[PDB]
């Protein structure tokens, strides 16, 4: 590991600089682009952002865009964004989610699309289709349809959606974040059961837990997460597992993603029930899918109504943002987030950098107040310093003109 | 940029007008308050479930349709709150976007009882008019 800040800090110097020139801007301030992803993987970057007409919901959305890029060094002393290919969504208007991969120098976008919006509380995932759509800097997109019909899945799923920050791709395999549905509850909760909580009265601990991983829309049905492992070749091959994380530590189910870091896979999902800590760590075993879930007692997220920061609780509830991380050195256990501090609105965002147990560090991001949901941030090593980029989402100019934002920043060397 | 009165949510609430219920026209960027008040002695506690509701849904009376959950009260013994600025991008789970001049619904059918906790027809909306419309950056 090399020679950063690994303790606490006061005023650091993240050498803040954003990035405005990788993501269009629209002529139509009326266009809402919301619900950024990036996944940046080897040097190259696949971002992927929805443009949709006076709403910022991502089914709403009519088109959504898929861009293809490269890390480089301008001999500016800070890495840079570059723009190779920019496509819209062949089926876009029928696109309900989409999770981004970068392989092998070229970017991956993994989709489910359905004529119906509201496919994941009626339909079953065989009403629906399941696409890779792919290219690079030289050549064309290619969006090929995967085979759902042959798939083996490690339990009874009625349903499932692409949903999450990013994926991975380790040999000869993918690997991407689902939810998934499945009607009748085969649920263990031990971790939510062992809590001594005030409860809402008439209603036991058991089934509180057990009533919390139903969706809020269709009760009838329960939303696990989950991945999924498709083997190509040359797509023309397929193999393709559907498993459900393990029921150890439980949530409801929602967006969350798998990296590659420090010689780990780190998994994140994002916490949208009772537990409002954050959810994430390392993946010691694949079958069934175990993430090594870190107790972390201070980092958390915003939420209106009754499961607000900090609130670790059973209760049913649903809600939150995402807001996910990186970790910067294993040894002292550090992670980077662009954090909402707030209790419920979404808003005020901040790069924070801590441990399990406290917050090494932060700086606000903006000073004036800004409106911000999601946040991803990817790390990588560049000229042989840690470096992060953050996509933040955001509504900057009350309203209208809505545009997701871009920021690069270094771990400070120096405490 | 301002604070409003925060709204206690109660049947005991006067705030309530039985024909129009409980109006506002708030700026964006202005923060409010929802509360659940929580069991004052010699009063029973009342239990509800706040829903986010089209109009139709409002003049109805019936939340059966869609599902937008805001805030359930059912603890008694720790008042819980609803914080909602008038911006978009609230951190809610079937999102849920503030725009100018547009009109905003919130209204519960609980009985406010513990039994009637999850009734979805008619209650507390048809009987107190117990409800909230929010018109944007109206005069
Ligand atoms: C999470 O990260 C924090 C980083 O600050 C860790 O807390 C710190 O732990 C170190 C030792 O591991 C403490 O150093 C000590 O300083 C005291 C003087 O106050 C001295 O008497 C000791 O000999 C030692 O040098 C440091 O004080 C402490 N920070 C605070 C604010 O108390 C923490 O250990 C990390 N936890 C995990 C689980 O990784
Ligand atoms: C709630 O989910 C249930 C369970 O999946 C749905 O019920 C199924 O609907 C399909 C067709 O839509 C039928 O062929 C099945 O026989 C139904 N199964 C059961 C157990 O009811 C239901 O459609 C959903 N309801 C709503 C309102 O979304
Ligand atoms: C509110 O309405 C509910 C349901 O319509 C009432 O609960 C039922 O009441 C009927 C008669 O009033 C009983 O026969 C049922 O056994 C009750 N069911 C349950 C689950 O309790 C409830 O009592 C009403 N309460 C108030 C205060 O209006
Ligand atoms: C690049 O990705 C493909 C999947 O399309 C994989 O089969 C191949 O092994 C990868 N290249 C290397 C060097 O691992
Ligand atoms: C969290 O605690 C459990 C047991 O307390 C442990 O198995 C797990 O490894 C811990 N998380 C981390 C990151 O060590
Ligand atoms: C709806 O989508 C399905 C595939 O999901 C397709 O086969 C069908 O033709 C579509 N119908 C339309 C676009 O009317």
């Amino acid at each position: 590991p090399k020679i950063f800040c690994k303790s606490v800090s006061k005023d650091p110097d993240f050498r803040l600089k954003q990035i405005d020139y990788v993501i269009p801007v629209q002529q139509d301030r009326s266009i809402c682009m919301n619900n950024p992803l990036l996944d940046i993987s080897d040097g190259f970057f696949t971002y992927i952002h929805y443009e949709g007409i006076n709403s910022c919901k991502k089914s709403d959305s009519f088109k959504v865009l898929l861009s293809h890029g490269e890390i480089v060094d301008r001999g500016d002393y800070r890495p840079s964004l570059y723009l190779l290919s920019s496509h819209y969504h062949p089926y876009s208007m029928q696109v309900i989610n989409c999770v981004p991969v970068t392989c092998n120098q070229s970017s991956f976008v993994f989709c489910h699309i359905s004529n119906n919006t509201k496919t994941l509380d009626n339909s079953d995932y065989s009403s629906d289709e399941y696409y890779i759509t792919y290219f690079n800097g030289i050549d064309r997109p290619k969006t090929k349809k995967i085979p759902i019909n042959n798939m083996t899945a490690d339990n009874r799923y009625i349903h499932f959606t692409f949903s999450g920050g990013g994926g991975v791709c380790l040999g000869e395999e993918f690997i991407i974040p689902v939810t998934t549905v499945i009607n009748t509850d085969v649920f263990t909760h031990d971790y939510c059961e062992s809590f001594n909580c005030s409860v809402q009265t008439g209603k036991s601990l058991k089934e509180i837990c057990s009533e919390s991983l139903r969706s809020p829309t269709n009760s009838s049905r329960y939303n696990l997460n989950g991945i999924m492992i498709i083997s190509q070749n040359n797509m023309t091959d397929f193999k393709i597992q559907l498993n459900g994380i393990t029921y150890n530590k439980l949530s409801f189910g929602s967006p969350g993603r798998l990296s590659k870091t420090l010689g780990q896979v780190l998994y994140y999902q994002s916490s949208m029930s009772w537990d409002t800590y954050l959810k994430a760590g390392f993946v010691e075993k694949w079958k069934p899918f175990t993430p090594n879930w870190m107790n972390n007692t201070v980092i958390s997220r915003p939420n209106q109504g009754n499961c607000p920061r900090y609130h670790k609780c059973p209760e049913i509830c649903y809600g939150g943002t995402y807001n996910d991380i990186a970790p910067l050195d294993l040894g002292k256990d550090m992670y980077v987030s662009v954090i909402l501090d707030s209790d419920q609105l979404a808003e005020n965002p901040e790069i924070t950098v801590f441990n399990s147990t406290t917050i090494l560090y932060k700086e606000r991001v903006s000073k004036d107040e800004l409106n911000t949901r999601s946040t991803t941030t990817s790390c990588f090593l560049f000229l042989d310093e840690p470096w992060c980029i953050s996509v933040l989402e955001t509504n900057r100019f009350n309203g209208k003109s809505i545009r997701p934002e871009i920021y690069s920043y270094k771990i400070p060397k120096y405490c | 940029a301002k604070n409003l009165e925060p709204v206690s949510w109660s049947s005991l609430n006067p705030k309530f007008l039985s024909g129009k219920g409980l109006v506002i026209y708030p700026k964006i960027g202005d923060k409010l308050d929802i509360i659940c008040p929580r069991a004052e002695a010699g009063r029973p506690y009342e239990y509800y479930k706040l829903y986010l509701v089209r109009p139709e849904q409002a003049a109805a009376c019936s939340t059966v349709l869609d599902p937008n959950v805001l805030v359930t009260c059912n603890k008694p013994h720790q008042e819980i709150r609803f914080t909602i600025k008038f911006q978009e991008f609230s951190p809610n789970y079937m999102g849920l976007e503030f725009k100018k001049y547009h009109d905003y619904y919130i209204t519960s059918t609980s009985n406010g009882s513990l039994e009637g906790l999850e009734n979805r027809e008619g209650g507390v909306c048809r009987t107190r008019t117990m409800k909230i419309v929010m018109k944007v950056g109206q005069d």
